């Protein structure tokens, strides 16, 4: 009941068992390349299916040979493309044309929004041509066909969730492409002279079914049969869903954006489109599996095609030319290994030609590197999978000693160096100083060399010994091992993840695997226990040496594994990553790049100078790939990294699990219907080699060790570094390394030559770094790599010249009815697609064409689940068993209107186009509900929608939900089945841990600090949900946050009955809003007007059981929306054409007219940038090694003692609270305060402890040109400022956003400008008088139980310096 | 003798540091020469320990004494020398055959089977023959950057480019004149005097039967 | 004295030499180092080879 | 001069001590 | 004191290890 098959395809595709259902029926099939599937015993679950009466009648008329998937790929999505609008009865329901409906009515609120806010009138204007009902439906070739495939995937979804009935089975029955789903499969039939079409035979016609069957006259077979079939899995329909949906999200955007700016829109056209669709879905009919080959080239070509725009140098059309001539390699392969003729491959070199001749500018290449999943992926082989990896993991390789001496000097000088800037002092040696000559007399003296220096005296670092650093009982988080993980089983029965019937014969011992329910069995789990484990090389034990490899989900290439450890090897590699992340990682800055085109000049300067203002810096970048790095490290390279590590911890043997263990193990991939090929019963103890199974590994694995491998190769590039004398910085993604190389000249210096110069540098040091990784067995490609003065990776984002590019298909493309929830919540899809929304905005300037997306799917959601629930009977309609009658087109508005916070469904706030962080929803969500019902013109329901009946909660309610309501509408479902987790916690769990941390007398612990932290006389929720956080009720919760998302754990008929009564519970609560009333609460609001008293007094009134008489503080805020308004003040004539319109304190804004760089030209305000910076603008003692319970005593000693008087008596309710955390006495903790005594405690509580928002939630291009200014807001710029509601950072987002959505369509010249300034308004501020929370009794419970836990004590806190 | 005492301590140190470090890396199972050299004349193959070996070149030429076959270890030094040859001027620089260089003109061009299709065969084998095909794509590029079409481009190539002054046409074997591609068969006309590649003519048509159409372009 | 100037002479040619010759040197990996490190750390942690040491003595590491 | 000997003192250890390693492998 | 007697005996061990190294060096690098 609680799980169900996943909505969307996440798992790789592998097509092996379907070999098996075709021998059941007496077909023909070839899938796998596995022998032991030819021949075996059939598993009874499939070889039953051959018995349903349907599945025979299905099969009438149809040809005993099958032929793949793929090369039916292309006329499937075409004939479901083409037919779909002939079965609109099966879809009825789903009521497409109130999708549109819906839809263009939320375009036209926020147009009315928007130009109300900005204070112009006309900015958005009418394109009558997206405006009609009529033009999705007439005008987008996916829309019958994405309806079509919602329907039947729910369909699908429930016949596979249920274990195998031999009734249970969907079908669609077309005018071609008939489907049919049984169990685990989906068969597909089609006619056959479709696929012969006017051909001597059908290899003739498809030449990939030549692997299939060779040469053969395969007539006999299919004169007397009308059809033809492929069986696949339910995976092959989930990925063809998925392809629907994204194709049409993608081409409604496109278009609507095309129609809206029509000279550049950052959109590809939509010519372009439609032929790379068809391109592709023929090349992979023709090619099958491989086509993926070609199609893998999207990506780079794109790329190369955005690096050929600045000023023209050579180098800028290598790495296109090298694209262009990888691909016809791939193509001539392709072609002699099927012996295709060369007329018959034109859609191949149709598709490189229509990406490298569409003249496109570099936003529109940005989007249309976007579309790389948009054909699908491909079928898995186990034994073409390991092929590559065993051949680059057991190759031998030639290294050389001085480089490997050489990087190895650097990485001890690097932690030395760290060590001093940290300290200001030198750690304690204990190495002989006569060795080191150099060394010495800068120990002597307590001095540290220079960077210039550090080269010619490299070598007298081998022999620096010193003090352990970093001691290892102590790591910071220790909630790492809860996390769920995969593992694999001991080696005593690893036969116990295959088939019995493939395998042959029955395995001895039979194997539970997942590590949430490992953890909780695990009956000790000491820290210190798995550190002897490692330090006496336990799991050298034969029981210990098993390693099992599992396929990547969603890629195009032939596979990529990621390998999986038994639970107690498991641990220790936990321990060692959180060990080095933790104390020695941080001596490596990998990520200490910032784009050099938007950096201050003085800083540039100072950076780019080798030793230590008339000069020009320039710089030049190349990036390289860390992913194959994993498999080329040996052992005679890292020895010496990996000693000097355990040397820092004082441990010996604990980094070294990873080479001692790997090459004894048997590796495999754990494939349920794919055991090794040679395997059997008395084999079964040492097998031998295979095509899929091989012994001694030499090198890595994708994630064992993955901090100490960036570790040596930022030493590398600091080698690297001191070997050229020039400044580099390095970044790291997760996959790709950028390195910029800055070189400095002259002032009078032409362009051109700084051009040039500048690669020249960056080329040296990648030839340089090429030599230095060669010689330690690794091998960059100079084929993959380019070097460029404009091209960048810096966050997930790129970057031309300092120009940010739009990626907004990305996340825009995913956009779906359903997502991964409890039980398919509604509330779950509406908040996945609100979040979705609100990145997808970050990334882009066009509004309108996204939002329409994602109104569309937020209607769907609501219909599809209200008639195709899977948690109720097949046919059940939730509206009428609830309400007696359907639900109408306006309730369901109502519903999507309200805010979520007021118990509605309204996820996609207007105000987060501008930020995400607001301060106070209740106050925006009430701006935002009056004025859809002003735009709705029912007026009168406002204060109707708001007030509805509180429902009932406790004290602890109101702490976890500081800042919202009492009503049960907006409650989370998992609220409810948190109960159940905890009971089972409690029956099936023997670590010492959790039974300690969840004792029995945990709930009344609960209830009293909650009720005791409301007790104040002015009560502040916002101090109480921080303080909260760090008690061991904080702790608790967050276990519970990890364990929840697991199976029979959150599981354990009841349970469905429960389910099902909640669900019809909350459908009543949101979709009736007469039910839910009352009368006095509506009339005591009427009279209000301000929004900020209506918050108040629905907060007061919502909570007055919990509250009690006192009155509750801290938790109302103006909406900056509201409480600013815009008024324009200078505005050029160009613009004034466009916007059409003819003619104290306040922040003042501008644009700035000077422009920096510029792509493609000035016209665009999201296409240049400047040279502003506008955010940027806006403890006696400190223990090394402060562990996670020091940290949070420290806060909560802080906050406490700010809230309360001076004149209390502070330390008596301080000791309950911090004797539950750490060891220390009161005394003793003040002297780790920061410096106190300054704020006004309800405005300066919000601003001190409070998360805001840094920027505004637009592309970042527009606040380089942005001059905001807030000298002129009078007395508040502190004096009646530190005592008022006005919060200063976030004036500057919403100046910065409001002239990016301005002038977001607008076209720009050289002589425009725009000058306007945000006005402040009376009703919203107010004076805060300063006040104390006075606190009338200690908390009177026993707090004082968990000094065993080390996840919640800290018994010995400062045993780490002290400094 | 303080100088030459402690250039000796300084030298000495470092000696010990190299040496000392060598020795850990490959310890414990390292093969020696004798060992090596026999285990590789018997069996073929070199041994599964490490080996240490003077210089990347004697690693080049390690086989068995008998008959000389590639080895692991001889493909391993191969690829590190590769590397070692790279230049700074010449990193990632494409590195392009006639065949593969006609290929990448015929992705910018429009159409199919076009005047400008057969220009490009013709060009990209000149140049190649002459060593100049680097200059010749770099010269193509920049007109490209300029702002113009790939048809514009191969028109003012073959006008400017040096490789390109004073070439007569190749000769075309076909059967007759209706060989000769669809698009291309309004553009024929007569041989001219003295036809050459910078004054528009890309090739020469001889049928099977002596009769000669030049192609214009 | 004499005996020193003469050892000298003999220790700065040896050592450069070495330097010299060490500027040089390459190596090639093979498949015993790290099983041969494994069961070294063993014997010197309980004084016996590791259990089910078949495996060692397959790669010519037990000795 | 009596840091010319306790540094030639000390080189001799350390040679000492690699010579043993050495030994291992012939 | 004692040290500059113990350099001048050190030089004839320093000197023997040299000689065992360059002996050594012939036997484990390959050269043919
Ligand atoms: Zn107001």
């Amino acid at each position: 009941p609680t799980q169900y098959p996943d909505a969307r395809l996440s798992s790789p595709i592998i097509l092996d068992q379907c070999d098996l259902l075709a021998r059941s029926l007496g077909l023909y099939s070839h899938y796998s390349h596995n022998p032991k599937l030819r021949n075996c015993r059939i598993p009874h679950h499939i070889y039953r299916l051959r018995n349903s009466t349907a599945l025979k009648t299905f099969l009438q008329n149809c040809s005993i040979l099958t032929v793949p998937f793929h090369s039916i790929w292309d006329h499937i999505l075409t004939s479901i493309q083409y037919d779909a609008i002939n079965h609109v009865d099966d879809f009825k329901y789903l009521l497409p044309s109130e999708l549109v409906k819906y839809a263009n009515w939320d375009n036209e609120f926020l147009k009315a929004y928007l130009n109300k806010i900005l204070g112009l009138d006309h900015v958005f204007s009418a394109s009558a041509r997206s405006q009609c009902e009529d033009f999705s439906p007439k005008e987008n070739p996916y829309y019958w066909g994405m309806l079509l495939l919602v329907h039947l995937s729910q369909l699908a979804r429930r016949i596979k969730g249920q274990r195998g009935s031999l009734r249970s089975n969907w079908k669609f029955i077309g005018t071609d492409l008939e489907l049919f789903g049984i169990a685990d499969f989906v068969i597909f039939k089609v006619p056959v002279k479709t696929i012969i079409r006017n051909a001597v035979s059908l290899q003739a016609s498809k030449p990939g079914l030549r692997i299939w069957y060779r040469d053969q006259n395969l007539t006999p077979y299919l004169c007397d049969d009308e059809f033809i079939v492929s069986v696949a899995s339910y995976e092959c329909f989930i990925m063809i869903k998925d392809v629907f949906i994204e194709r049409y999200n993608t081409w409604e955007i496109c278009a609507r954006a095309w129609l809206e700016d029509s000279d550049g829109a950052d959109y590809p056209p939509l010519d372009v489109l439609g032929e790379l669709y068809n391109q592709g879905d023929q090349i992979i009919a023709m090619y099958l599996e491989d086509g993926f080959k070609l199609i893998k080239h999207l990506e780079p070509l794109c790329v190369s095609c955005i690096q050929t725009h600045g000023i023209f140098t050579p180098r800028k059309y290598w790495f296109q030319s090298q694209m262009i001539k990888s691909y016809y390699d791939e193509l001539h392969d392709l072609n002699l290994k099927l012996q295709i003729s060369d007329n018959k491959a034109e859609c191949a070199q149709n598709f490189i030609k229509t990406i490298v001749q569409a003249k496109l500018t570099p936003q529109q290449y940005c989007e249309l590197f976007s579309l790389q999943k948009h054909w699908g992926h491909p079928v898995l082989y186990n034994d073409v999978a390991l092929d590559k990896v065993k051949k680059h993991a057991q190759s031998t390789k030639i290294l050389k000693p001085k480089v490997m001496f050489e990087t190895f000097c650097v990485f001890k000088f690097i932690v030395a160096k760290n060590h001093y800037h940290s300290q200001g002092s030198w750690y304690k040696t204990t190495h002989d100083l006569h060795l080191t000559p150099y060394l010495r007399q800068h120990i002597v003296s307590n001095s540290f060399p220079s960077q210039a220096e550090i080269y010619q005296h490299l070598w007298e670092w081998y022999f620096v010994e010193h003090e352990p650093l970093f001691s290892t009982k102590i790591i910071s988080d220790l909630s790492i091992f809860i996390k769920d993980r995969a593992t694999a089983v001991n080696q005593e029965c690893w036969d116990s993840v295959f088939d019995r019937s493939v395998l042959g014969y029955n395995p001895p011992v039979r194997f539970s695997k997942r590590v949430p329910e490992q953890f909780l069995g695990q009956a000790d789990f000491s820290l210190n226990q798995i550190l002897e484990f490692a330090e006496k090389l336990e799991y050298l034990a034969p029981s210990y040496r098993n390693f099992s490899f599992s396929l990547k989900e969603k890629e195009l290439n032939i596979g990529r594994t990621f390998g999986k450890l038994p639970y107690r090897v498991r641990n220790v590699q936990t321990l060692a990553e959180a060990l080095l992340a933790d104390g020695l990682a941080k001596a490596f800055p990998s990520n200490m790049m910032v784009v050099t085109e938007r950096e201050q000049k003085e800083a540039l300067l100072h950076q780019a100078s080798w030793h230590h203002e008339n000069a020009i810096v320039r710089g030049a970048s190349f990036v390289t790939d860390l992913e194959k790095y994993n498999l080329a490290f040996r052992y005679e390279f890292t020895r010496h990294f990996i000693d000097y590590c355990n040397r820092c911890y004082g441990v010996k043997n604990l980094f070294d699990w990873m080479h001692f263990l790997i090459p004894l193990c048997y590796m495999h991939v754990s494939d349920f219907y794919s055991p090794p090929h040679c395997v059997t019963e008395d084999n079964r103890n040492n097998p031998p080699d295979c095509a899929n199974a091989y012994h001694y590994h030499l090198g890595g694995i994708e994630g064992l060790q993955q901090k100490l491998w960036t570790c040596i190769s930022c030493a590398q590039i600091t080698l690297v570094e001191l070997k050229t004398k020039l400044k580099l910085k390095s970044s790291v993604m997760g996959d790709n390394q950028c390195i910029t190389t800055l070189s400095l000249f002259p002032i009078d210096a032409p362009n051109d030559y700084q051009e040039n110069e500048a690669e020249l540098n960056a080329a040296r040091v990648a030839v340089e770094l090429a030599i230095t990784t060669g010689y330690s067995g690794i091998f960059l490609k100079p084929e993959e790599t380019f070097v460029h003065s404009g091209f960048i990776y810096f966050g997930k984002k790129q970057y031309l010249n300092g120009v940010q590019l739009p990626q907004s298909l990305k996340t825009m493309a995913r956009c779906g009815p359903l997502s991964d929830s409890i039980f398919d919540d509604l509330q779950g899809s509406l908040a996945s697609i609100g979040t979705s929304f609100e990145r997808g905005t970050s990334e882009t300037r066009h509004i309108f064409p996204s939002r329409w997306i994602a109104s569309f799917h937020s209607m769907l959601a609501i219909n599809l689940l209200n008639q195709n629930h899977l948690g109720f009977p097949l046919g059940f309609n939730i509206d009428i068993s609830c309400f007696k009658k359907p639900l109408t087109f306006s309730e369901k508005l109502i519903a999507l209107i309200t805010p979520q916070v007021l118990g509605g469904l309204s996820f996609l706030n207007p105000e987060k186009l501008f930020y995400r962080n607001i301060s106070d929803p209740l106050t925006s969500g009430l701006f935002q509900l009056k004025n859809a019902l002003e735009f709705l013109e029912k007026e009168e329901l406002f204060y109707i929608l708001i007030s509805k009946k509180p429902g009932l909660a406790d004290a602890s309610d109101f702490v976890m939900n500081p800042l919202g309501l009492n009503v049960p509408g907006s409650k989370e479902i998992i609220t409810f089945l948190r109960q159940t987790v905890r009971e089972n916690i409690t029956i099936t769990s023997q670590n010492r841990i959790i039974n300690s941390l969840f004792h029995i007398g945990s709930d009344l612990e609960d209830q009293r600090v909650c009720e005791w932290l409301l007790s104040s006389n002015p009560v502040m929720s916002r101090f109480a949900a921080d303080i909260f956080s760090r008690t061991p009720s904080g702790k608790r919760l967050q276990v519970l946050g990890y364990l929840e998302g697991t199976r029979t754990l959150l599981a354990s008929g009841t349970m469905l009955m429960k389910l099902r009564e909640l669900t019809r519970n909350r459908w009543k609560s949101w979709f009736s809003y007469i039910d839910a009333l009352d009368d006095d609460l509506s009339e005591s609001l009427e009279k209000f007007t301000c929004t900020v008293d209506v918050a108040n007094f629905l907060r007061a009134y919502s909570w007055s059981d919990v509250l009690k008489g006192k009155r509750l503080i801290g938790a109302t805020l103006p909406c900056l929306l509201e409480q600013f308004e815009v008024k324009w003040i200078n505005l050029s004539e160009d613009l004034r054409e466009q916007f059409n319109l003819s003619s104290l304190n306040y922040v003042s804004c501008a644009l700035d007219r000077k422009v920096v760089q510029k792509h493609p030209s000035v016209n665009r305000l999201a296409w240049t940038i400047g040279n502003r910076a506008p955010y940027i603008g806006s403890p006696p003692l400190r223990v090394n090694c402060p562990s996670a319970a020091l940290k949070e005593a420290i806060e909560m000693v802080s906050r406490l003692l700010w809230v309360t008087q001076g004149t209390a008596d502070r330390e008596k309710l301080l000791i309950p609270l911090l004797n539950s955390r750490v060891n220390l006495d009161y005394q003793t903790v003040l002297n780790f305060l920061p410096t106190h005594y300054s704020g006004n405690i309800v405005h300066r509580y919000n601003d001190q402890y409070g998360q805001h928002s840094f920027m505004a939630n637009r592309m970042s291009n527009t606040s380089t040109r942005a001059i905001i200014s807030t000298n002129t807001l009078g007395k508040y710029a502190g004096q009646a400022a530190i005592d008022s509601n006005i919060i200063f950072q976030n004036t500057i987002n919403l100046g910065v956003a409001v002239l990016d959505i301005a002038l977001s369509l607008a076209k720009l010249s050289s002589a425009s400008n725009v000058t306007f300034r945000l006005m402040l308004n009376k009703c919203c501020t107010r004076h805060v008088p300063s006040e104390y929370l006075y606190f009338d009794k200690p908390l009177d419970v026993d707090l004082n139980k968990y000094m065993d836990n080390e996840l919640v004590y800290d018994n010995d806190p400062l045993c780490s310096g002290i400094k | 003798m303080g100088r030459t005492l402690e250039a000796i301590s300084k030298g000495m140190s470092e000696m010990l540091a190299k040496y000392d470090h060598l020795v850990i890396s490959t310890g414990r199972t390292t093969a020696p020469a004798a060992a090596f050299d026999a285990y590789l004349n018997e069996h073929g193959v070199p041994p599964p320990q490490p080996a240490i070996f003077k210089d990347l070149g004697v690693a080049q030429q390690a086989c068995s004494k008998g008959t000389m076959v590639k080895n692991a270890t001889t493909d391993a030094a191969d690829k590190m020398s590769k590397v070692l040859e790279l230049s700074e001027e010449t990193f990632s620089k494409p590195n392009l055959s006639a065949k593969d260089l006609a290929l990448l003109l015929f992705t910018h061009l429009p159409g199919n089977n076009t005047p400008f299709h057969i220009l490009a065969q013709v060009l990209s084998k000149i140049a190649y023959k002459s060593g100049k095909s680097g200059a010749f794509l770099d010269a193509f590029h920049q007109i490209l950057s300029e702002g113009e079409n790939a048809q514009a481009a191969l028109t003012r190539l073959s006008r400017t480019f040096d490789a390109f002054l004073g070439v007569v046409p190749p000769v075309i074997r076909v059967k007759n004149f209706q060989t000769v591609p669809r698009p291309c068969q309004k553009s024929l006309r007569a041989v001219p005097p003295n036809p050459t590649i910078d004054k528009g003519w890309v090739c020469v048509y001889s049928s099977e039967q002596g009769e000669t159409r030049a192609l214009k372009i």
